């Protein structure tokens, strides 16, 4: 990769995964080191050893990491070596990455190195969006900053014990968390200044903890509240005016259906917080092969398509439910999108004279009447679950209105059928 | 023969399901830890394994059995069944939880239970009937506290058991964090030993409880262990309790935001003060009798058919009553069904006036209406529920001597909650039934030739 | 004689009731856990149990008594209100709770008076009531707290209870954990008895570990009981504290959000600095003035007769005042009321100037305008409250001069609301009233020609 | 001279009047239930009263010149601004607030500060000087941690007080609960005595009793009313806490939220692999350039007026550009600004094919677009910032060969914001312009020729 771009081609998530492992080492490993006693010099080299390793981690993503990032400007992705280091340069992101390598045997001259935070900031947006489910990443990484705030406890505990022996020092932090009887009692002003402090800190902590899971459970299930919050309405509503219970299974079968299946209870709601160009372009990669399958739509203007393709709704039809009875009006052309229909014949019903899968039309005749003209020549009926989309003759007269063209063409094909 | 996942028999053996899964997961390590459970109880725990054994294989067989959409059919084909039960990890997990296993009490003793700890990889099934049944339930906040508790209770019971194995492993009586010595006549009970290492537990996932500290290193990672576990699962405790309180109290808190809302504007207009008096009377009337959300936010979601369904079901018997619409077809009483709106009136309410637009036809669905003359001190006739008024004035009839305008005053006695079909939208439901609206016409024509308004 | 459920004699009848309720649900428990409390005050006890009871018949009095919504109507029948009444759950609730068991005294002494914990089963007055004042109250959230507060005193006082009636069972100063021995003179003092009880129960609830550690396992195990009991306790306190939080500050954090968004636009659009502070001073005005409430957002939470009477309260005074207007048809008036749409102005702002279109009239509500010069610093007149103009720019007169164009420069002295009353909405009014539309027309034509023109 | 109430000089004065206030509600109770602290500095406390009096007295000569917005103006009136003050609870409460109790001090000793506690009346100026800064500071959730943080210490040192009076009544050093014999030196000193009162009230509130048990009964209902408190107190820090975590990360739970429901929909709906990266990849431009919600939702919230001023500063300068639009009226010119809207490209998104019908005219603000024909990568010509097309399929041409249909491809290289103005939107405005919509269509007439 001569320039890498920030967001795909996940070899630079891993590489800021490392840089992030590096800013935790030089978060974590400085204070214990500061406090506690493990930079002895018997083993003196191996800190220093891996100190300048992530010194070099951090060189290394000045240099020839963060200098070929594809950037926007004016809306167009720029990848050249001549803008690219520019613009790295005047960004914040630089100037943080040379305060971070400042380089002033006391580890407290590497409190800088914990500076480059935008890194694992980046980095923790880009596994937010790399993974579904990313409240368990956002736990982890609450659990993560509190565990820290107890080391940083840890250390200045152990640091003031002489104004493992790590873990009793953590002990002491955990336990004092949210409790100041643990530290000894102040006699002055100033002592319980900073007892006052460390309380107020450590209860700050912990009701960070305590809400990131409150916001990962209320994240998790709002849909679920959402889904049960509209069902509960529902059944309210059919209990008030004393729905039969036939009617009132039919809608909650249908609710748990949809919530299973789609998972959002209305597609078309999504559709409006998105661009128009958004909603076009999945309604063609949904529906438009098969709406451009059909005879009755061959020769027409692609916009008149894509037109449509904006107005059908998706309708989910129960098992056994008639989808336009025998003698029923015809307005609507049904596109299946899942599941079978059948269209009945025989005596009285009840045999399926033909069979049709998803991604068949059928009742496009339907929108070509004028007053009510097209009547529902044979009994159609939903075999299990199906998902249909669903045209109105209504809709088709509010688009053909901007088509003259495609209108009279249609209309053509109208008198050449009918 | 297949059970639907979405009927009631799979619910059953959910439940059946789970009881043994609750066993093995609450029993396995209490008799892996606590060795007098195990050794007193053995017989009892061989009968209750063997239960759970076999309900375990049941199940397996329930998972062939159960039926998923394909195509949003059920599926009922053996093959298809044992092949998509098979391909997913469920299989895996379902196999590994029945090992022969128990085999391994002849290798290692009767007093190893942690070999049956492969019984606790059936923990998605426990889940799938808490997931079940939190939907089912009537009261979900109550039976998501029942979760919580059973989950806390479960996970204090771990730590209380890993705590006895770690006092077992250190010696007992060797420190005074410890469990202490089983020798002593109070503290060698197997009930003393499960119940005081449960208190001791509850004490020490939370860093607030006072236990006697740890004395050796092992110990104070263990204690800071449990000290962060019980963070995370309290802070998750509390936070699905904050969750399930902002869930019931949403829908006051919005209810109450309208309100203010209201009440600011009210102030900030300058809206004379018994009107405000009316309108928080109105408000106070829709929270005490749960009508706060309409049925346009209620009925959205559902589709053409479930909600036609559901306006016959309410109104095809009170519309077919009307003179008009009863030679009707019933293509055309669904479409029009659909389109009647509600209007809740308070008592002393003028729905309609003499000299005002007639836009909309009103069908009494529930409440008492009153024909009131221009003072409305007098009553001329009083109107219940069934009754519908305003047919002729959403009809455009021509040479009408009264056209387009209310011919008497009506008076809403009580909370009327009446439906209101729009002429626009009749006009537009009659676009599709060009023989029903020349039949709508001629019978407001004989309608108002027989009173003369022609 | 019926009383009205949403009446203020019913909310003072649920206090009435909530007293006696409160009095059992507190005081049962106490006299029957603390027996010197039932033995010393029996005279006193019995005196307010009979008065509890007389309140609880005549609860059944009221509740008999009180009416419901049938067809918006309340029922003024008294046997039709009795049957209501009996085929409830809370007349099986209340003859539960009202069976006559002080009888049961001359079978157990008096120092059993947990035989009339039955009337505990009027809980149902005592929710009605707390859950009917925070919905007419002024401070919800502060009377929330504290009903939540007394809760959590009165679930304190009933483990207080009960940790002294286990101690009873186990024996008064058998071990560390009881309550010490009763025949100490300090400790042996009821009012010692009842505190220390409470003093406990608020560390076994509200905390832990800071009570004497237990020793036997029943101990063990009311103390784990009691810590799931305080964990739920303080989950629910922190739940319903959040909430009321967020709810107290949701208009304030939905309009910093809004804010925001305003910010980010204003910032990646690049307006002009001078833009910025008016937008950010104008959002200042909107919070500090509490006028932050969206009109029609606001208004679409009503009913459709209520809205329409809340803009008759609010605009039919002031566009009687229209010169155009000031004869016309009461339910035009009334439409063009409806089709208002408010706008606000900022001081210095130009609401239009001479060649900008004619489009809508504007109704002055608060605020002066001013006439400007080309300058806009020379002033012609100041339009005051009440004031219209635009009033014939939406009207077509045929061939007049200056067709639907400003003559004027309008500019605000300071912030101003003003009604719009568009020329389409006007037309869209207009179109069930032919006769008024061509009376509009001349009245307006005849202004036009009275100033010369056309 | 009237005193704006949004302005910046009546921000000053409400820190000038909160902190006598915030003097009186914490230092007043410390010398009310600490008598050595009252007669310690007593003459320190007697002047700072004084003009704490002072202070206060000014503050109501405030809140007589204070302006308020009547019927939308600042009213300068004297008489109408002393009634609007007189006619408020406020008066009351600084009426009740200013009474001299001081002057009581000759009859009850120099040892009872506790008869100047109206002063702590004046509360209600010090809570609107915090929510006056709670909407300026630019770090509302640091503020508020700050002002929740302020009142749990004021809290705690209100309690630390009530245990020192509690101590004082029933005796020092009667028992180990109250606070030890004052004639001790080593706990006689007043330094000493407000730190001890302090660490008791943190120990009690904070972690409910880790304090010497309670000897009598008026202690242990002391201990178990300061146990509730403090309950409360950690339960409100806990939700506010959470509150603001919720109010930071509000806009980031609800994109998210989206991002999912629309993943659920692709992977529901069978969307092809390179679609569903394309709308990751366009919602991850979205949120990473701060251009996440609508431009109509945005200004949705605005009035018309502020509204069109915006849009006027950001459209119109570049609408002027517009051949045909160049020398026209700037009323029509403004209707145009107000009615363009929005519209956001992905790269690889064609806005318009050859031989579709032009129904809107599109002006790039944003965006490097190109012109493609057939092949689709020719770029015969590209478009940068301020450029637009279609200018000539909106316009009905007397004559055109194309009749309303485009002529050529359009792409984008990458992500284009440009705004798009319907055809309907155009005649719509312009039938309030005969003269203009004719100019319009001479000007757009004579062009198709080359
Ligand atoms: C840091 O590790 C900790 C882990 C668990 C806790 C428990 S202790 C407890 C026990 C009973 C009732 C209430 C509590 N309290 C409040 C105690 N005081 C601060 C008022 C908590 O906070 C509990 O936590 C939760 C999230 O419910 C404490 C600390
Ligand atoms: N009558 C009939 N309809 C069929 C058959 N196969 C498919 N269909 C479709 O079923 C539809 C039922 O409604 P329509 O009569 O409008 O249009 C019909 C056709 O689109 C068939 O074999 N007979
Ligand atoms: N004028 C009149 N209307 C009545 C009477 N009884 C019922 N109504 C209904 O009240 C309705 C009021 O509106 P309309 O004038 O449209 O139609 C009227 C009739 O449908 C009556 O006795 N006189
Ligand atoms: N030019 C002018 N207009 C006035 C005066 N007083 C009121 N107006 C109104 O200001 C209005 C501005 O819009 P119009 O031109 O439609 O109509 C104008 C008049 O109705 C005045 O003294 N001079
Ligand atoms: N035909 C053509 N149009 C171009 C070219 N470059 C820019 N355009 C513009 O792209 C516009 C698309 O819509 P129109 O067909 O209305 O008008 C077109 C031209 O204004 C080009 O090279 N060829």
């Amino acid at each position: 990769p001569q320039s890498i771009d920030p967001l795909t081609n996940l070899m630079y998530v891993l590489w800021l995964f490392f840089v992030v492992m590096a800013w935790n080492w030089n978060c974590w490993l400085i204070p214990v080191r500061w406090a506690f006693p493990y930079q002895t010099p018997d083993n003196i080299h191996h800190w220093l050893l891996m100190d300048y390793l992530c010194d070099l981690i951090y060189f290394l993503d000045i240099t020839v990491f963060q200098t070929r990032l594809q950037f926007v400007r004016g809306g167009d992705i720029i990848t050249d070596k001549k803008d690219m280091r520019n613009n790295y340069l005047k960004s914040r992101r630089f100037k943080m990455d040379l305060l971070s390598l400042l380089p002033l045997v006391n580890p407290l001259l590497r409190l800088p190195r914990c500076l480059k935070y935008m890194a694992f900031f980046e980095f923790n947006s880009r596994l937010e969006s790399i993974l579904s489910k990313a409240y368990v990443y956002r736990v982890i990484r609450t659990t993560a900053y509190l565990l820290y705030s107890l080391h940083l406890n840890s250390c200045l505990y152990y640091w003031a014990s002489a104004y493992n022996s790590y873990i009793r020092c953590y002990y002491f932090a955990v336990k004092t968390l949210i409790t100041i009887g643990g530290l000894p009692d102040p006699k002055t002003l100033f002592e319980i200044v900073f007892q006052l402090l460390n309380y107020f800190t450590g209860v700050f902590a912990f009701s960070v903890m305590i809400g990131q899971m409150r916001d990962v459970v209320g994240a998790a299930t709002a849909g679920q509240t959402y889904y049960r919050s509209c069902m509960d309405s529902t059944v309210k509503y059919m209990n008030f005016y004393k729905i039969p219970k036939s009617v009132q299974n039919r809608v909650k079968t249908w609710y748990e259906y949809t919530w299973h299946s789609q998972g959002m209870l209305d597609e078309s709601e999504l559709m409006v917080q998105l661009p128009d160009k958004m909603r076009l372009d999945l309604a063609i990669d949904v529906n438009y092969n098969i709406v451009s399958k059909v005879a009755l739509f061959q020769g027409c203007d692609r916009q008149m398509i894509f037109d449509m393709l904006k107005r059908l709704r998706s309708v989910v039809y129960l098992p056994n439910d008639y989808v336009c009875k025998k003698g029923e009006i015809g307005r609507e052309m049904y596109i299946i999108q899942a599941g079978q229909v059948q269209v009945l014949g025989g005596p009285d019903g009840k045999s399926v004279l033909v069979t049709l899968k998803a991604g068949s039309v059928f009742g496009e005749i339907s929108l070509l009447a004028v007053g009510g003209g097209n009547r529902r020549t044979a009994n159609v009926v939903a075999h299990g679950f199906t998902n249909l989309f669903i045209l109105d003759k209504k809709d088709l007269n509010e688009i053909l209105v901007h088509y003259p063209e495609s209108q009279k063409l249609l209309r053509k094909k109208a008198r050449r059928m009918l | 023969v297949v059970i639907d996942p979405s009927g009631n028999t799979y619910y059953n053996w959910l439940f059946c399901i789970t009881l043994p899964v609750m066993y093995n997961w609450t029993m396995v390590i209490a008799r892996a830890c606590f060795d007098e459970l195990q050794s007193d109880y053995l017989e009892y725990w061989l009968i209750l394994d063997y239960v759970s054994d076999i309900v375990y294989l049941i199940d397996m067989f329930v998972r062939t059995r159960t039926g998923y959409l394909e195509q949003g059919l059920l599926v009922k084909e053996e093959l298809k069944l044992i092949n998509k039960y098979k391909s997913n990890l469920q299989f895996k997990l379902d196999v590994l939880s029945l090992i022969p296993t128990d085999l391994l009490y002849f290798k290692l003793g009767w007093n190893y239970p942690e070999i049956r700890l492969n019984r606790l990889l059936r923990f998605s099934r426990m889940f799938e009937f808490f997931q079940r049944t939190e939907t089912r339930t009537n009261y979900p906040n109550i039976f998501r506290i029942s979760n919580l508790v059973m989950y806390i209770v479960i996970i204090i019971h771990w730590n209380a058991c890993v705590f006895y194995s770690i006092s077992k492993a250190i010696g007992f009586g060797n420190d005074t964090w410890v469990y202490p010595d089983i020798n002593d006549p109070e503290f060698g009970r197997l009930a003393r030993k499960y119940v005081y290492s449960l208190y001791w537990s509850t004490l020490t996932l939370t860093t607030i409880g006072e236990t006697p500290p740890p004395v050796r290193d092992s110990e104070y990672v263990f204690v800071v262990v449990d000290f962060l576990i019980g963070v995370l699962i309290f802070a998750t405790i509390v936070g699905n309790i904050g969750s399930m309180i902002s869930n019931m109290n949403a829908a006051r808190a919005e209810f109450q935001a309208r309100i203010d809302a209201i009440k600011q504007y009210m102030h900030f207009r300058n809206v004379s003060k018994d009107m405000e008096k009316r309108v928080i009377k109105w408000f106070d009337y829709l929270w005490t009798n749960k009508k706060t959300v309409d049925e346009k936010e209620v009925l959205k979601y559902l589709p053409d058919k479930l909600r036609a369904e559901i306006a016959i079901n309410v109104h095809l018997d009170t519309l077919k009553k009307v003179r008009i619409f009863a030679d009707c077809e019933a293509g055309l009483l669904v479409e029009l069904v659909l389109k009647l709106q509600p209007q809740v009136y308070s008592p002393g309410d003028y729905i309609c006036k003499k000299g005002d637009i007639g836009r909309e036809m009103y069908i009494i669905k529930e409440g008492k209406l009153a024909v009131v003359a221009d003072d409305g001190v007098t009553q001329f006739v009083v109107l219940s529920d069934g009754s519908y008024f305003g047919e002729i004035s959403i009809l455009n009839i021509k040479g009408s001597k009264a056209g387009n305008r209310r011919t008497a005053n009506i008076k809403s006695i009580g909370y009327s909650d009446l439906f209101c079909l729009s002429k626009d939208d009749l006009m537009e439901a009659l676009t599709e039934y060009p023989d029903a609206k020349t039949m709508l016409e001629e019978k407001g024509k004989q309608i108002l030739m027989k009173d003369g308004l022609l």
